[PDB]
DNA sequence: GCAGAAAATGAAA
DNA sequence: TTTCATTTTCTGCAATACTTTTATCAACGCAA
RNA sequence: UUGCGUUGAUAAAAGUAUUGUUUUUGUACUCUAGAAGCUACAAAGAUAAGGCUUCAUGCCGAAAUCAACACCGGUGUU
């Protein structure tokens, strides 16, 4: 992947999605901004082209899975060919509609492997907020201690009072549902 | 030749050894462990049994949705309101039609809310409750409260011009099933897509609860706590695995007391107490045959056949300082009387069968279930099983006795012995070669612990016993044998010693009556302990104080007003700061209401003088106070459970620890410490295993501040002691570890002392350490320069085994 | 993936193995050094922590796949526990036998999607490198008219001069043979 | 009994 | 002299009303 | 030591009821049909963080077990 401005676009789009409060992602071991430059980076006033490549890496390593940085990578390559789409969106629309896609060849292909959970995520006070995402992965691509090689996240935007049910059965026929309820 | 000395304590035990030649202390230590005690079972059997309260009425709805899914009445449930009333809803369907939606919304608010079903001032109010019960339904009371006194929920005492009256919403289910019947049947008259089927489905979701003896599980769930078993076996009641076993043959069950065989048996055990074997076979012929006898006629009795005057009869049971009693049979004359099924003939042993499915079950399914599942061709009527179940309703303090000790085998082999000797049974068991009473398990060196601990006084001495078994079987590894072995429920585990010495041949006496004093302590690394506290806080952000920047607040709430407590806690507030309260922030006009009893008198006075003190408004029409939040502190360390659709953090605070992880690196040359909590464990996502993933443990190895160079030196649990050192002046102190507090500041640590329980505060540590604090909680840095920490691991006897290294990678699967 | 001085490791060794000549690494169009700070890149003056977020970002990107990408921060995530490895060897060889597990699971679970061909690798003068590698993908996972979503390259040591053989089963048949030959 | 911010203290800037 | 950085201290924490079974200890008597 | 009667203390396990805390929504109270979200009342959701398969009188999660490491119920080491 390469950094430009989309980049600063994308952050502050899934930013602003996993987290109530701006201050806890802003203060996190590896970022560890101040508030005066987290309003000049906000503001379009430094450029994500020359800042350090740690503090960036970071960045985009807490908001995104590993499995995402790759569908960055491809959504790129993909998004600066073929210009209509660089006239039409910008570019997280277009990656919300990659991933999506990439988890209906999932849901097609093999429907068998597909499990899901819970995603709890760490925030800047020491704190984690229970119940942060939806995570989906692949059973049969494992590795060992409990991580796996596929795996994406989704941020479910339902308006009904009723939570996601538990089971293997149960949480994949929720995500069949509320396909465009996920984002 | 030594000797060992073991003192057994409530919460400790304590040995030496001594040599028995020269006199010198060899070897001295304690172990110091909890008292075991069941306030914790308590509590977690407690909680265990609200969660399937909680569940079961999550069931219930989930039931009724699929029912008004399954019959086609609506299809989405989404679109319902739920800012209708109830119990208006209730009565007009009650007497006039309703829609689907209606309905369903009143049908789903009495199903989450059904009645009590087992029928001191409670009693009283529940009985009145039911006196306006027999021509209104509960809609009916609830909606006349709800109209007049304002208010329906809780329990509650508004006040009537006469008397006060404290009303209370528990009404019996039987009056919901007959409301919801009524409903029901007005609306069948109108709709009609209510079928009868539909009907008894609803009112088997309404009053449907399962039986005491039933417990949890489904077929197809086999749960380990109720009737369907992990084993693939099906119990009719889950008590009756629970019944003792025979004295004398430990893999027969107990015999029940209302049987023949036992009746028999003790009749002729109190008989012989005192004959031929003919006048035995008469009187129980006599006592068989006749009808409404007690002791008395059947003593005459004795005396009449024997031609003796009723004196010098040697020895009869008494209960109390009047007359004498004896055992007559009493239930076989009182089965006598059943007038359906023929009993002079039936057999012995299913009259055995027949005295067990009567003593074990008390309800009619119980009954009939057994009556089914243990009489294979037996081929019963219906009108047996009704005047059955009768009489075991009938008289309950006869057949709900017990279970008498020994079993119908060892009944059977001894019932026909005592008809021709004129001895007891006891004699009988030592002639017979019947001693066999053991609880035997084998081993070649040592002592067996669950041995030992097979009889159940209190979960504490089973605790002290075990330790101290623990202790003597480590202590005699190395030491040797021994001679002399004095310790201090005390003659069990003094015959169970001298057993043990004396079956594997060793003569050794066992008797019941400094700065080397070393210690070893019991770690603790359980890992599924209470997260964090029970209270779910609510958040605000503010500017309270000294403070510039809006930030994040913790409420808290003063529940009542008027009581002693209130009023302390009302004055705290106001006297530390009064805009604190959020109602001197959002309508200070009631405010000065409140200034004025305040300042001319003190709210139970106000309350005695004019009633509950008003909001101010206009007229004098405004609600009432009763309560008041206020901003607590600032956000600290907590879990956030907000909600999907909130605005504000809704948080869970006070979480406990687990254990810590020591780290070291060669750049600055100082230790790193992580904190992991309960809480930060899991359930994983796709097999259910808990543990911690490792993303999730890199995340809190960047958060607590451990570079990801540094080696992994030791775990360290709670209790487990510790060795930390100077690198300059070279002084020495070894500590209990207990947690990792503040997790704010980097690398500090609570330590315990490791010669007592509790430093009471102001002693001396190391020179770099510091002091401990005046209050007495020694919380210190440990992550500063020029310094070293090692691991201490004690064997059970207390030698200490001082450790740098323990391992290539932190454990975190289990 | 996270940035430190492992990732300098790893960047200088994969480039003395794709290249002929050092020239051509740097001068790439994205990258674009001089002679003096190459040789104090090469050295170890300036540190891979507060260069430039493109800089850095394309200097991973042309060397690596994207899914090499996730590989890298998976393998970073097994490392960095269990301090046998750390002292031992250095990252890049561990990342090696990781990728070589990672390709033994794909021939061993689905034998029947895994394709190969040879890789070409553009240098700075406007020429390629014809045969500079061995890439291996799976079929299923590809982006339509796209590139292979999962994919991973490989750089044959062996000794003989036999090139890799075209066709679908002999190819297939070569990486069998040759496993302990890749690197 | 103990979690842990609040209030107090100390070492720069 | 304001301000960030480490050491002490002192305040606060979930309840109540029914129903039932099995087992083990005691002590108070009849017997060996 | 074994059995039978009374009555105390304890332990393990099971079935239910009404609140309490908190979130959204509605009616009242306040300020100018809007706003503010204090103070009452009533619905609906959650109630240790979470997780499972069998699709339901569904199920599990706050207790106990304890010095580690190496070699055929024992034996050896820092």
């Amino acid at each position: 992947m390469k950094i430009n401005d989309d980049i600063k676009e994308l952050i502050l789009e899934y930013m602003s999605r996993y987290f109530k409060f701006e201050n806890d992602f802003y203060k996190l071991p590896g970022i560890k901004f101040t508030d005066a430059n987290w309003q000049k980076f906000k503001n379009g006033g430094t450029d994500i082209e020359k800042m350090g490549a740690a503090r960036v890496n970071a960045m985009l390593d807490c908001l995104f899975d590993d499995f995402e940085l790759a569908m960055i990578g491809k959504a790129q390559t993909n998004y600066y060919n073929d210009n209509s789409l660089k006239m039409n969106m910008p570019f997280y629309t277009y990656y919300d509609m990659f991933k999506k896609q990439q988890l209906l060849k999932w849901l097609k292909n093999n429907r068998d492997d597909v499990i899901g959970g819970t995603g709890r995520m760490y925030t800047a006070s020491g704190n984690y907020i229970a119940n942060a995402y939806l995570e989906v992965a692949l059973e049969s691509s494992s590795l060992g201690s409990g991580s796996y090689m596929l795996q994406m996240r989704f941020k479910d935007y339902s308006k009904g009072q009723e939570p996601i049910p538990s089971g293997r059965q149960n949480r994949l026929e929720w995500i069949e549902n509320n396909l465009e309820n996920i984002r | 030749d030594l000797v060992l000395g073991l003192d057994i304590g409530i919460g400790s035990v304590g040995v030496g050894i001594l040599n028995k030649v020269t006199g010198e202390i060899i070897h001295k230590n304690s172990r110091i462990f909890p008292a075991a005690q069941a306030e914790n079972n308590l509590v977690r059997r407690t909680n265990r049994q609200g969660r399937r309260l909680t569940r079961r009425k999550k069931h219930r709805r989930v039931r009724l949705n699929r029912l008004f899914e399954e019959s086609g009445l609506i299809t989405d449930f989404t679109k319902i309101s739920i800012n209708l009333n109830p119990y208006q809803l209730r009565v007009k369907g009650l007497t006039d039609e309703l829609s689907n939606e209606e309905l369903f919304i009143a049908l789903k608010n009495m199903v989450k809310h059904r009645g009590i079903s087992y029928l001191g001032d409670y009693a009283q109010i529940v009985k009145e409750n039911s006196k306006q019960l027999e021509t209104k339904t509960p809609g009916q009371i609830q909606l006349e409260r709800y109209q007049t006194y304002g208010q329906l929920r809780g329990d509650f005492t508004v006040e009537k011009d006469g008397k006060k009256h404290r009303l209370i919403n528990v009404f019996p289910t039987s009056a919901y099933r007959s409301e919801a019947l009524r409903i029901l049947q007005t609306q069948q008259e109108f709709n009609p897509q209510i079928t009868d089927e539909f009907i008894n489905r609803y009112l088997e979701i309404l009053t449907g609860k399962r039986k005491y003896y039933h417990g949890p599980g489904n077929e197809k769930s086999r749960t380990d706590y109720g009737r369907y078993r992990t084993s693939g076996e099906t119990l009719d009641n889950i008590f009756g695995i629970l019944i003792g076993k025979c004295t004398f043959y430990p893999d027969e069950f107990r015999a029940a007391k209302a049987s023949y065989t036992a009746q028999e048996f003790n009749l002729l055990n109190d008989l012989n107490n005192l004959l031929s074997k003919e006048q035995k076979n008469q009187i129980i012929n006599y006592v068989k045959n006749e009808k409404a006898m007690g002791p008395a006629k059947l003593f005459k009795y004795i005396a009449k056949l024997l031609s003796c005057d009723v004196a010098d009869i040697k020895g009869y049971r008494i209960d109390k300082s009047g007359k004498a009693e004896i055992h007559t049979f009493e239930a076989y004359r009182k089965m006598k009387t059943l007038e359906t099924l023929d009993i002079e003939q039936m057999d012995r042993e299913t009259l055995d069968k027949l005295a067990y499915v009567l003593t074990l079950n008390t309800e009619r399914e119980g009954i009939q279930e057994a009556l089914e599942h243990e009489f294979a061709d037996g081929s019963f009527s219906q009108k047996q099983v009704d005047e059955l179940v009768q009489f075991r309703k009938a008289n309950s303090s006869i057949f709900g006795k017990g279970w008498h000790n020994f079993s119908v085998k060892l009944m059977m082999e001894l019932i026909p012995e005592l008809y021709e000797t004129s001895e007891e049974q006891m004699t009988i068991l030592t002639r017979l070669g019947k001693q066999k009473t053991t609880s035997s398990s084998n081993k070649t060196k040592y002592i067996d612990e669950k041995l030992l601990t097979e009889e159940i006084y209190n979960p504490v001495v089973a605790k002290s016993v075990r330790q101290a078994i623990k202790i003597v079987n480590a202590a005699i590894k190395e030491y040797g044998d021994f001679d002399n072995i004095v310790i201090e429920a005390s003659r069990v585990v003094l015959n169970a010693l001298q057993e043990h010495f004396r079956a594997h041949k060793i003569d050794t006496k066992v008797s019941v009556v400094e700065d080397s004093i070393l210690f070893s302590y019991q770690v603790d690394s359980k890992f599924n302990r209470k997260i964090s506290d029970a209270t779910i806080y609510a958040t605000r952000q503010a500017k309270v104080g000294k403070d510039k920047a809006d930030e994040t607040y913790v409420l808290g709430k003063i529940k009542d007003i008027y009581t002693q407590d209130g009023y302390d806690a009302f004055m705290k507030i106001y006297k530390k700061d009064k805009s604190k309260f959020l109602m001197y922030r959002h309508d200070p006009q009631t405010f000065e209401k409140v200034i004025e009893p305040i300042l001319e008198n003190p709210f139970l006075k106000y309350k005695e003088e004019h009633g509950y003190i008003r909001k101010y408004s206009k007229k004098g029409n405004g609600p009432e106070i009763k309560s008041l939040k206020y901003y607590d502190s600032k956000l600290g360390n907590h879990i956030d459970i907000t909600p999907k659709d909130s605005n504000n953090k809704v948080v869970l605070q006070s979480v406990s620890p687990w254990r810590a992880d020591v780290y070291f690196n060669k750049t600055t040359g100082k230790y790193e410490i992580l904190g992991l909590k309960y809480a930060d464990l899991q359930f994983e996502k796709g097999t259910g295993t808990y543990k911690i993933s490792q993303e999730k443990y890199n995340d809190i190895k960047k958060k607590e501040g451990v570079d990801s160079d540094s080696e992994f030196k030791f775990t360290l649990y709670k209790n487990d002691l510790l060795l930390v050192k100077d690198t300059e002046t070279k002084e020495q102190q070894l500590f209990r570890f207990l947690s990792r507090t503040m997790p704010k500041q980097k690398h500090y640590v609570e330590l315990k002392p490791y010669d007592k329980q509790k430093f009471e505060g102001g002693e001396a540590l190391i020179k770099v350490l510091g002091n401990v604090a005046n209050s007495g909680q020694c919380k210190k840095g440990l992550g500063k320069s020029n310094i070293s920490i090692y691991k201490v691991r004690t064997d059970v006897l207390g030698n200490q085994h001082i450790i740098k290294n323990e391992g290539d990678k932190p454990k975190l699967d289990f």
